[PDB]
């Protein structure tokens, strides 16, 4: 949840020309160009029986590029980011873990009629009424206190697209048409979502196969009828080197299916022994899968792009930073991981609020740097003890 | 239901009553039974604020520091700071993979013991200031805003009161439907400089002696599970029904996992998945190694054994070492908590002993030293007693050196 | 199809004092009072392990008495009327047929949760929007729709238009004057069989069966859950088995099993046979019933019909058929109902009505009655003459 | 395990407590809820003796008599005389060949319900005479030879005490290991002419209130079968019962299996019953019939007394049942009225007696309820001749009903 929710596309303009800062992506022009090539290959449908593996040192946006590609494929294309170690789990075998990971990426866009209570707000009427105008007619559509509060939460009074007995949305003041836009919302429900639906402390105190078969049959029926629309998404497996030979064989088998989503893997080792067997191979992947792999390498980050990334992140976390603070954070992110730099921000915000300030200073940044250790420092300091 | 808590494990940190940091954010030298470790103390305060802000979205805390630097003490202090009755479940990873049972089940129960339930129920209790304690059918006068009430009790209830050390001028409540006397404290009429309002000198009860008090029972899920003895799931459904009714407010606790470097990668994945949920308690790790090899991989080496996936979502809090002064202060505090009178020179020798081996060794040396002093007819412990105890019982490092030296 | 559609209770009241006409039921006072005794027995619950058997010649009201009893017990008490030969089907065995009959006689008044957002419509607000609704509590303009506002506009606006969950709109009075968004315990007597049919997977099923046992098990567990919760109050209905002598000895033992349960509905049986062969055995027993069941039987005898009573009953039926006929036509029908069965008289009624319309009349005359009497015969005449051809 | 018995079937014969015959052997006119039937009564006491002598080797009893002459009642009295808790499982032969189940299985459960198990277990119960009943944690004073004990009980147990109607000065036992209060009776200190020793005025408990009493639990084999629930488990349940007996706490007590309407039983069923009674553990099977020499069911050609095949009849001790005259009819109906609680005038009983002669004693007995209920509506506490006459005019009987229908035919 959360993480890098600021990229809505690769940002490579057209004809595979990344326009630097755009929809999040603010670097990795080579990797962006390769990702765009891969995306339009997927669109034209000649990526069948292939996969993409993104190599690069930690903190170079390997997951960001995959998220951007998933967004660029479609506004509602499923994205599933798992880790290699995520499969050796106590409840499920690697078979079940990888099956769930795959079905998490196979999205079904199924239409669903709904009476969105919408209308171009001409007057913001306060529980009470609210004047709304559409091509159908104009009338004072009634809303609750919280519905009008959310209307004021969105830009007033552009819009608003108030779904039936639900929240609103800012458009302009101009959503028009019918006051009852009986629009069949195309809900993108992944196969795994339907499976879990058919099957609140459950995690504190796996689905047989019949539920799976019923889900498959029903989804296929809906898609054939024209109600649903099976749209394969993107499956991202970070730490691919952690996977063993047995899971690699299952991945190879699953890539053979027609419903298989685009498979993206990320690795940062090179020439590592395959977890199974005792044979060294690049990125610890059996050559049978490496042969048909489109490899993309993410270059390390430079100071200006790091500072831009931090600017975006603070914009996301509602934190104002001093320019000296931004430079110190940039130098930290160069000396340490970007992730640690991002972690620093939230702690600095509370440190600033402790002294009842409005904008974080360099002093808060240094105080939080002294407070929470990062990966490299903690180890160095521990081994020296031993 | 009997409380299922490893009293012995947390008994060594009974002096810890909180994090002991001021409102500004910085921590005082000594407060709430916590000495030193200012940096880690402030970090723990920040983590407490994050937890109370519900900004711990799928994150955990890793406490890194050498043995005997209060990692468990800091975790207990965090648990106390989130609430006096907030559950705290310490556990060392070396006992997940027991010969029997199953790693999943062991981690499952450990997680359960960390999730509490604030069951507030309105029961008419006898909350009144004891004016007199006549034990004959034990008509004890309970003076309140209504007045003294010669409520006839039972010999069992009188024995329960005696177990609660209830005397005259003691504002106590005696839950009438269960006949259990629980010492709330004394009256505010005898409040002095230390005795204050709403504590062990609780003020006079306002209202009738028989008042429907909203008594809150602190109980975690695991206690219910052991009480009802699948079965585990059924207990969950009843708890959900209770919360839905509007009397069970869930309170996530703290799960302290020591010796994390010796945990299976499968256990790490299970912990990650458990902490993914919103109802999950805060998972606080603790380690002493450096970049030790992951357990079930044999070739990937990652900081503190934690796999990179989890460790990317972790807030590392470093714990420092104690100088002779802090060691002596902590030893004296533990002795006071144990009721041990010790000389300052003995405390100094104990501090230098702890510096060589560990704080654990120095703290453990107290009890045998006090017994030896008692045998010789002395009420206090002198430097000679500590010398003799150190010469009698050894520490792992020194004994291992002795064995290897001969080799 | 539409017979006994006017028997709304036993219509005696007055401390078991049957009135001649009451609510539709006219005549057979003797058996009516006996039915009243049984009705109080059901309320007091001293009928467990007992059954009622109505003996009498065909067409004397034995089925009508059963319909009145269910109505008298409650406006929504389930009623199941089956025939003895209905159990001999090739699809289902005697067990399945009888099991189904008992199920549909077991009614459950599931107090379905309905969040009734009603309120006198102050202004018909178009439309997906809202609607100005006002009650005694407050005026809370509420959420609405187009197909729904189309119904509201198609209805009497504004006449209250009580809205339940945005499905119904009662245009009675300006009466939705309680809480705007209130709650209702909607009475719903879903028969145990009805729950079974919902679970069963399967519009031509009747042309191109048998409920699975596991399906029975699940809803039985469900019914217990709601019953303990307090939503479902199991209401013991009335099961009427016409032509009881048709049932064989094996089925009779099954009835004994089903009548010894707390869910067992009051069993009412009817037969017009004296001492006959017990089906499935080589003995002779009264009413063709085994002695074990006959011992604990509340047997009520329906007296044959009198002249004036038949005429009165006809008067009631024609009002249901919207047929106006002359008094002489009335008497001839009464005479027909006397020499032949009352059912045959009713059959003539509708046929004679089309006779009247054939000559473009409004009131059926005696001429029409004879015209249909010669056209369609009665079972006695058809059998009588038709055996005459044989010899 | 919940007892599985048709309380309704035996409910009509609750007034009977035993055979009511004297030590000499003769039977008195009225005793233990039995009026008349002297020849039959004195006979039944005999079979109880052969049962107690273990000389009922491969034999059974056939009770022949008209309908409504106490064939079921006499069978019930036989069980009572052999023991108050001795199991009694009545059954009508017409319910063996039901649409479902199997004749073997149907005859199965019938036999099982006829076998009891006297499981005596020493459990420390709270046997004492109630001195005070303060319900506050329900500390009830239980005075015994040791003295009064203010034993802390639970409200759930207190409700059980109220369900047993326990008042002051009652010697009762309260199972401490089960938390169940059982009303043994009152104390002998208040015993009067009717209250006697070791009865509902049981004497003062001798010993500590918490005394380990070897309590007997009366449970049949079928009860366990139903509690442990497909089939084939039946064998294991039999295994456990055998083990319990071997240990030495469950004394097997054969009961009485009553088979009414035996004339309508298949020949194959007869053979099974014959083989069952061959075993020593088998309970006494008592038949009942009202026909004469009706042809055997499964042969269609061979006619034998009461349908029973000649083989079985050769080993049967047939007990005849007499008819009741007006006097006995009136007496018996009056006893039934008292057991349920109706005040009825003698003239009303006399009319009821003549009703019984025409149809049955069954029909007269069933008429009591509606007649008393009718009198209640009219505000009258006692039933008069008018009520009986009116009820007879409302509800009919099989014989008259059939005659009316045939007469119209
Ligand atoms: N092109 C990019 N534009 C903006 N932010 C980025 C970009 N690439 C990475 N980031 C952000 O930088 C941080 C570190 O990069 P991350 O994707 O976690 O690295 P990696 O996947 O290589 O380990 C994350 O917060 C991520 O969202
Ligand atoms: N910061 C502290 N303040 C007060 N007492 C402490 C502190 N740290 C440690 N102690 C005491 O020293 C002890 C030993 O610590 P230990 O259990 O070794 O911590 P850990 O093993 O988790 O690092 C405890 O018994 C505790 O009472
Ligand atoms: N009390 C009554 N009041 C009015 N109509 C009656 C009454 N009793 C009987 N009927 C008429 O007689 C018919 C009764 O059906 P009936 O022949 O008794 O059913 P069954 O098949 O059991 O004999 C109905 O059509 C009804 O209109
Ligand atoms: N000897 C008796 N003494 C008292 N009451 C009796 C006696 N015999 C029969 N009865 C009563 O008469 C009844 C009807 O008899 P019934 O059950 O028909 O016997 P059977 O088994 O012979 O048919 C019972 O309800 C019973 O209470």
């Amino acid at each position: 949840i959360g993480a890098h929710s600021h990229i809505r596309g690769l940002g490579l303009d057209d004809a595979l020309e990344p326009r630097q800062a755009s929809q999040g992506m603010v670097g990795q022009l080579a990797a962006r160009r390769a990702a765009g090539v891969v995306l339009e290959m997927i669109r034209e449908g000649k990526i069948a029986g292939r996969a993409v593996l993104i190599a690069g040192q930690p903190g170079t946006g390997k997951t960001a590029i995959a998220m951007g590609m998933a967004q660029a494929l479609g506004p509602d294309t499923p994205f599933t980011a798992i880790a290699g170690s995520e499969i050796f789990s106590l409840e499920m075998s690697k078979t079940e873990a990888l099956t769930q990971a795959f079905r998490r990426s196979i999205g079904v866009r199924i239409k669903e009629e709904t009476e969105i209570i919408e209308g171009e707000v001409v007057e913001i009427q306060i529980v009470g009424k609210l004047t709304l105008k559409t091509t159908e007619m104009e009338t004072i559509y009634d809303l609750g206190t919280k519905m009008i509060e959310s209307l004021t939460k969105d830009k007033v009074q552009a819009g608003d697209v108030i779904t039936i007995d639900k929240a609103t949305g800012k458009i302009s003041k101009c959503p028009d048409g019918e006051l009852q836009k009986r629009k069949e919302v195309v809900h993108t429900v992944s196969l795994h979502e339907i499976d879990v639906i058919n099957s609140f402390l459950a995690l504190f105190s796996e689905i047989k196969s019949e539920v799976r078969e019923q889900i498959n049959a029903k989804v296929a029926e809906w898609r054939e009828e024209g109600k649903a629309e099976i749209i394969p998404g993107v499956l991202f497996i970070d730490e691919v080197h952690m996977l063993d030979i047995e899971s690699f064989s299952f991945l190879n088998r699953a890539l053979e299916s027609d419903m298989a989503p685009v498979l993206i893997m990320a690795t940062n080792r090179g020439i590592t022994r395959i977890r199974g067997t005792s044979y060294q191979s690049p990125h610890g992947i059996p050559i049978d899968l490496l042969d048909r792999l489109l490899i993309v390498s993410t270059t390390p980050y430079s100071e200006k792009d790091t500072k831009q990334i931090l600017r975006i992140r603070c914009e996301e976390e509602d934190v104002e930073m001093s320019e000296d603070a931004y430079t110190v954070l940039t130098r930290i992110g160069l000396e340490t991981s970007l992730r640690y730099a991002i972690q620093l921000i939230t702690a600095a915000s509370l440190v600033c609020r402790k002294r009842k300030g409005t904008e974080v200073q360099v002093d808060d940044i240094k105080r939080v740097y002294s407070l929470f250790l990062d990966e490299s420092r903690s180890t160095q300091y521990m081994k020296e003890y031993q | 239901v009997k409380s299922t808590t490893k009293t012995q494990r947390i008994a060594s940190h009974s002096h810890v009553k909180g994090l002991g940091l001021d409102e500004s954010g910085l921590a005082k030298q000594a407060a709430s039974g916590l000495v030193g470790q200012e940096n880690a103390r402030e970090a723990c305060g920040v983590i407490v604020e994050l937890i109370k802000s519900k900004k711990m979205a799928g994150r955990a805390v890793l406490l890194a520091g050498p043995p005997g630097t209060g990692k468990t003490a800091l975790a207990l202090a965090i648990a106390q700071e989130l609430g006096s009755k907030v559950p705290f479940c310490p556990m060392v990873g070396s006992e997940v993979y027991s010969t029997e049972i199953k790693k999943t089940e062991v981690l499952m129960e450990n997680f359960r013991r960390a999730i509490g339930l604030r069951i507030k129920e309105t029961k008419e209790v006898y909350e009144g200031e004891v004016t007199e304690l006549t034990p004959c059918h034990v008509i004890i006068g309970l003076k309140t805003a209504k007045g003294t009430k010669q409520l006839k009790l039972d010999p069992s209830i009188f024995e329960s009161l005696q177990k609660e050390r209830v005397e005259a001028g003691d504002v106590i409540y005696i839950e009438a439907n269960s006949g259990a006397v629980k010492r709330q404290g004394r009256c505010d009429t005898y409040a002095t400089e230390f005795d204050l309002e709403a504590e062990e000198y609780v003020p006079l009860p306002k209202g009738d002696v028989h008042k429907k008090k909203e008594i809150i029972q602190d109980v975690t899920l695991h206690d219910l599970d052991v009480a009802n003895a699948k079965l585990r799931g059924e207990i969950n459904k009843v708890v959900n029904k209770y919360i839905d009714q509007g009397i069970a407010e869930l309170v996530p606790g703290v799960l302290f996992v020591d010796e994390v470097h010796m945990l299976d990668i499968e256990c790490f994945t299970y912990l990650h998945r458990a902490l993914e949920s919103s109802i999950a308690p805060i998972v606080i790790f603790a380690s002493n190694r450096g970049n030790c090899v992951i357990r079930g991989t044999e070739d990937i080496t990652s900081p503190h054994g934690i796999p990179l996936d989890l460790l990317d979502r972790v807030m590392i809090i470093r714990t420092m070492l104690y100088t002779p002064q802090e060691m002596k202060q902590i030893i004296k505090i533990r002795a006071q908590t144990e009721g041990i009178n010790i000389s300052e020179e003995a405390l100094n020798h104990l501090g230098e002993i702890g510096t060589k081996t560990t704080l654990r060794y120095s703290v453990q040396l107290l009890t045998p030293a006090n017994l030896l002093a008692k045998i010789n007819g002395k009420d206090s412990i002198e430097k000679e007693h500590v010398e003799e105890i150190s010469e009698l019982f050894y520490d792992a490092k020194s004994s291992a050196k002795i064995l290897a030296d001969q080799q």
